[PDB]
């Protein structure tokens, strides 16, 4: 469960990717610039941990 | 209101017992204090590590202790009673509480 | 009149070959010559830990002054996975205590005494090479996904608790090692998956199975139970609630008829009640050392499955 | 069982508990006052050491004399690196603490009962054996060792200071009856408020929290606020609540 | 005597496991 | 300006005490120096590890020490006072400062 | 006359609950009964390391022959984070030496002597669960970003050195644990961030703060200082230049009034000068063992902030 | 008549500076004063492991009671990489046994004896900082890619086995550290790449080079050879076939004229044949301790390159 | 006597290496 | 005697830290 030496690295790697290694995500445009086309994106996905805590992406 | 017996208690007679119990998958801490002049047990119920107890009441036989308190999110919804195993006239005492000491303190939970 | 003395037996069989059906280490015991290399009366030191997690259960062994023929048979097959079984008990019977494959082997013979070393894995080969490639659509019953993945793993089903009428909420795809995918399904559905002595065990966290074992001074207990936290860290809490979070520890004379997923009853003078098992460690020194087993218990708060 | 035994177990617990209150209390006060200075006279006396023996009073500079001292030994130790040095590198040596030990005896039939000795504080002049002198010495000896006093030794040749007792032994063998053999061992101590402000130096106390059971610490422990004694409740009252408020 | 050494090695392994796995909501 | 008592101090009488305290969730370091001729305590306040103290003042009874200094980002906004527990005429001394020694040095914080 | 003997005190309080304001372990000391469980005259062994980095400071403790009541109080709350404080000194005063939460606890009672174990973390709960979600546009002043993120972390501000009129050069987004994001801002701006005994410290690398501590034979030094490299590896160099890269080591009698980010003056016969502090380790054996503290110093080459 | 006594020498030179040509640690031996700091007659304990893999070979050393001047010279240069060479033998000659850079250095001087520590790396600086940026199109000869990448690494070519007329099948791009890219090309082409004592060695797995060394009781062997598996785990097999998978172990008196990629002949009474070398470990205690070397051999099944 | 300790530390390192590197087709 | 063991464990931890963190421009 948490006794083996390999499980510790497994959980550490799983948690490390959570706060980094962002590759792709869906979103919705909320701000649009027509000169030099650019858009502000609000990612839609999120998760709620069992401890009653939530993870929200900020506006990009 | 169908209910099923699911837990029983025992007391060693120490005047200031305090221990933690689990009921309906939730956990609570209980305190029992012995009163000399009134020769009765005082029970306090509250959450784990709570600053103050949520409920305090005096124990008596055949009386629904939790009756007026089934409206709080941290109070069991079951039934808590004290009834005797021996002669029906025996009242709750100090050392006579337990599965075979004479008085059966019991908790029962509704079926849901 | 006799004393109460220890006994054990160690068996080495043919190389293990995975095929297209569940693997049973039992049938590989016999060697090409027939009877296997049995080692009984030689000082042996071993340590075998068991758990309920993704990783296999591994055990270590040491043997002193082996005959040259046996060592030669292990110099060969160094590319292969020999099957090994271990037995232990008290002078009247020996219970199976471990079964797996020889992951590692080395010999050091400085002057007076040779010392052989082993590292054994409980189903290591299957758990680390069984690939899968499966997919399902919205509406598929989850009970079908579970059975499909386990059959891929190619191991006997020790015990499983089906999901009922659960159905997938989103399309799913699974690749890579089957064990890893199953261990991920555990997190999102409150189920425990762990292989042990070749048997696949799938249960639900928090709940427990009768009093299959009773611990008391008559049952060869060793010292009083003590409360020990079941994990080396604490989690933030809202103060699923049903999950574990508490435990105790006990020690007893060696008894191989116990498994991590079983249930035990603790009849002592201070502590009394029912507990799950979470971890096992078997130690042994034939001529000198302990012959005991250590159990890590965990409190339960779920239904009596 | 019966209530008669419950009235007996209490006696067993009460009397036994009273023993610690006696022994444990005496050491506490013995450490709460540093003015007293103990000294021991092993040999030395008659070769002009009387010059300082007469300085000892009966209240501060207590002195101890044994009825006889058989042998006393003094020793020091040093150590050095066991590997060849790189060359002068004469710093490869360290000094250990010097040790001192001696053997003595206390008898029921003393020959000299000089009252200046603290063993003979209140010993009878004509009946030395009823005074129970050996018991007097042990009572003194344990208190000095237990309180960890820095003892001073006056010896034949030199004088040693800042020595603590680490072990002693007492026995009453069949031979030499009516007396006790005593052994002691001591080692050096490399020791390194109301004070003159001119001698004060900047100090530190680290992080500190609410100090002592005050009007605010009482609330933390749920104790009820201490009522104010009404020596005056006209002046402070209008200002105390308005400016300091109340813990709530 | 190896008993004494195994205990210290076990404690060090425990400390390392704690260092890796700590806190966190998951 | 509602204020609530939230901290109390004590002094051991050493003429050059120095220690760190936490107020309003912020941390500060304090120095106390005893003056012989004026028989009074001198208090210096500053940030942790600061080169020089931000505020220096002389302690007196019933006087708002921080009054003229609530305009700096590193000075507490609460109230610091010294008032006696015994007879009102007693003035601050060396050993008479503490929760029960005679003088109650106290800090109180406004309610926000 | 007395000797110079050690003293200490250990306190256990209520479970720590994080809310919507900075957490202070001080206010949790009192138990529901009022006074806390204080342990003074029992042999204790402890080791407490401190540093200036992302990770919290952790300390270990061991106590022998505890009363059953205290152990019972810790058998309960095994799901919760009890607040603990530790004090030490010399028979006349005791300085705060550690404060945090009980991460782990276990009891082993083989025959003669029970031995309780603890693992304590300095703000572990906050540093590992404080999520954030913030963004800023080109032109935002960097001094505003720093203050915004620290307030999210919910800890008192021990000391901070603002950036001045610095402004962001590119749009920025921050998510996940706040501590991790701040530790990344450290690399790109030459600032050191580290929480310690509940206090947040944000400083600049290379520079140092007066002589807050002086080390000499009078100050209970233990042995001569020796030069030791501050890292277990060497970096390639052009041979920011202002960064660290050198250090020394010293040992002293236990003194809890010292912190990693402080400054010390070294008055010895060989080495003389000013140094930063980088690491601390407090050791202690009440009945038997050392009662000393070890400091790892680092040379400085920046301005005198 | 004499005895057979050990001898050694240790040299410390100028800081190593990487430039635009292959690095040779030989030319950095001389210090600004000319002759280097040589240490001969001081008790020394060292451990030096060598292997054939990506990681550099690292060795540890300890010296007791060094003069203050030498320690001062190392207190300085703590930001720099001093070149160091080590020699050992038997009273008549000393063979080069290690050469690299001082990665770490620390001094502890408790009371009686100072003890200096070192950690040395064999080409650590080059292997961990040599960046590359290269690309090639379909049809490029693989033999050209290999030479291009090695020249980037800036190390002398100890020995290389070219690929012949091999050609790339797909376009390739390489960035990051050159060593990492080369180590990846090893997997897909059955070649072994490993730097050692400054020399680059590129060979092919399974095959081996004459009897450059013979082991026998006359050759100072120590104990009989024993069979030990060359890896701590077993791989699944089809039962490239040419790969390793078997080995043995031997020990001998210290002899620095051996390298991991060499070939040895084993003339014992039980085992006889030719083997590759896979691992080396040199140990030494001048006044007290062993003065031996341990070799891990691996069986070969390829062509005699 | 450090010889005895080094052996146990080596064995523990061996066990950890085995735990990290096990099974697998590569 | 645990003093002797703690030293060896500390040295092994130091070696492992060095192995993980070495070289590099960052």
């Amino acid at each position: 469960y948490a006794d083996r030496y390999d499980a510790a690295f497994g959980i550490y790697i799983s948690r490390f990717l959570r706060n980094n290694v962002h590759t792709n995500i869906r979103g919705k445009v909320v701000g649009v610039n027509y000169s030099g086309p650019s858009v502000d994106v609000q990612p839609m996905a999120y998760t709620e941990f069992p401890s009653g805590t939530t993870d929200r992406y900020p506006v990009i | 209101r169908t209910v099923v017996r699911t837990f029983d208690f025992e007391l060693s007679g120490y005047p200031d017992e305090t221990f933690r119990v689990v009921l309906d998958s939730v956990t609570y801490e209980l305190r029992f204090m012995w009163n000399e002049r009134d020769e009765s047990w005082f029970m306090s119920l509250g959450d784990i590590g709570a600053q103050r107890p949520t409920i305090t009441s005096k124990l008596t036989c055949y009386s629904d202790i939790l009756a007026p308190y089934r409206y709080l999110d941290n109070v069991p919804d079951g039934n808590l009673y004290l009834w005797p195993l021996g002669d029906i006239r025996t009242r709750a005492g100090r050392f006579n509480i337990g599965p075979l000491k004479g008085i059966q303190m019991t908790y029962s939970s509704l079926i849901e | 009149m006799r004393a109460m003395e220890r006994t054990y037996t160690l068996v080495i069989g043919r190389p293990v070959v995975i095929g297209e059906k569940p693997v049973n280490i039992e049938k590989f015991a016999n060697t090409s010559k027939g009877d296997a290399y049995e080692i009984k009366d030689l000082h042996i030191e071993f340590n075998v830990k068991k758990d309920n997690s993704k990783e296999p259960n591994k055990g270590y062994v040491t043997v002193y002054n082996l005959s040259d023929e046996v060592v030669n048979y292990l110099s060969v097959n160094q590319r292969e996975s020999l099957a090994v079984m271990l037995h232990a008990g008290y002078n009247g019977d020996e219970k199976l205590i471990f079964s797996g494959t020889v992951e590692y082997v080395e010999d050091d013979f400085p002057e007076e005494t040779r010392t052989t070393k082993f590292i054994l894995g409980d189903g290591t080969l299957n758990l680390t090479t069984a690939t899968t490639a499966r997919s399902y659509r919205k509406g598929t019953p989850v009970n079908s996904v579970l059975n499909d993945l386990i059959a891929d793993l190619k191991l006997p089903k020790g015990r499983v608790i089906d999901f009922g009428n659960q159905t997938l909420q989103t399309s799913m795809a699974f690749t890579g090692n089957a064990s890893q995918n199953l261990a991920n399904l555990a997190k999102n559905t409150g189920s425990t998956f762990s292989v042990q002595d070749g048997a696949v065990y799938w249960t639900k966290e928090g709940s427990r199975f009768n009093v299959m074992f009773e611990i008391s001074e008559e049952g060869g207990m060793v010292g009083t139970p003590t409360p020990k936290q079941p994990s080396s860290s604490k989690k933030l809490i809202k103060a699923h609630d049903i999950k574990e979070d508490v435990g105790m520890t006990v020690s007893t004379l060696l008894n191989g008829a116990i498994l991590p997923e079983s249930t035990v009853y603790l009849n002592t003078r201070y502590h009394k009640g029912f507990y799950k098992v979470a971890e096992l460690t078997h130690r042994g020194g034939y001529e000198t050392g302990d012959w005991i087993t250590e159990l890590g218990l965990v409190e339960t708060r779920g239904e009596l499955i | 069982i019966s209530p008669a035994q419950q009235a007996q177990a209490d006696k067993r617990a009460r009397d036994a508990a009273a023993a610690k209150r006696k022994q444990d209390t005496e050491v506490s006060n013995a450490k709460s006052r540093e003015d007293i200075q103990y000294t021991m006279f092993v040999s030395g006396l008659r070769r002009g050491r009387l010059n300082e023996f007469e300085r000892k009073n009966r209240t501060d500079d207590l002195a101890i004399l044994f009825d006889s001292v058989t042998t006393h030994t003094y020793t020091k130790d040093y150590n050095k690196s066991s590997y060849a040095v790189e060359s002068k590198a004469s710093d490869h040596v360290t000094t250990q603490d010097g040790k001192f030990t001696f053997s003595g005896t206390v008898t029921d039939s003393p020959y000299l009962i000089d009252p200046r000795n603290m063993i003979d504080r209140d010993t009878d002049k004509e009946n030395p054996m009823l005074a129970r002198r050996p018991a007097k010495a042990i009572e003194i000896l344990e208190l000095i060792a237990d309180s960890h006093q820095l003892v001073t030794l006056v010896t034949e040749d030199n004088i040693l200071s800042n020595y603590v007792i680490t072990s002693f032994q007492v026995d009453r063998s069949s031979e030499a009856g009516s007396s006790i053999n005593v052994q002691v061992t001591l080692e050096e101590f490399r020791f390194k408020r109301t004070s003159d402000p001119k001698k004060a130096k900047n100090a530190n106390t680290g992080t500190k929290q609410t100090a002592e059971d005050g009007a605010v610490d009482d609330s933390a422990k749920q104790k009820r606020q201490t009522p104010y004694i009404g020596k005056n409740a006209e002046t402070k009252e209008r200002w105390e609540n308005a400016a300091i408020g109340t813990t709530d | 005597l190896r008993n004494m050494v195994r205990a210290v090695v076990d404690e060090n392994n425990q400390f390392n496991f704690n260092m890796l796995i700590q806190g966190g909501p998951n």
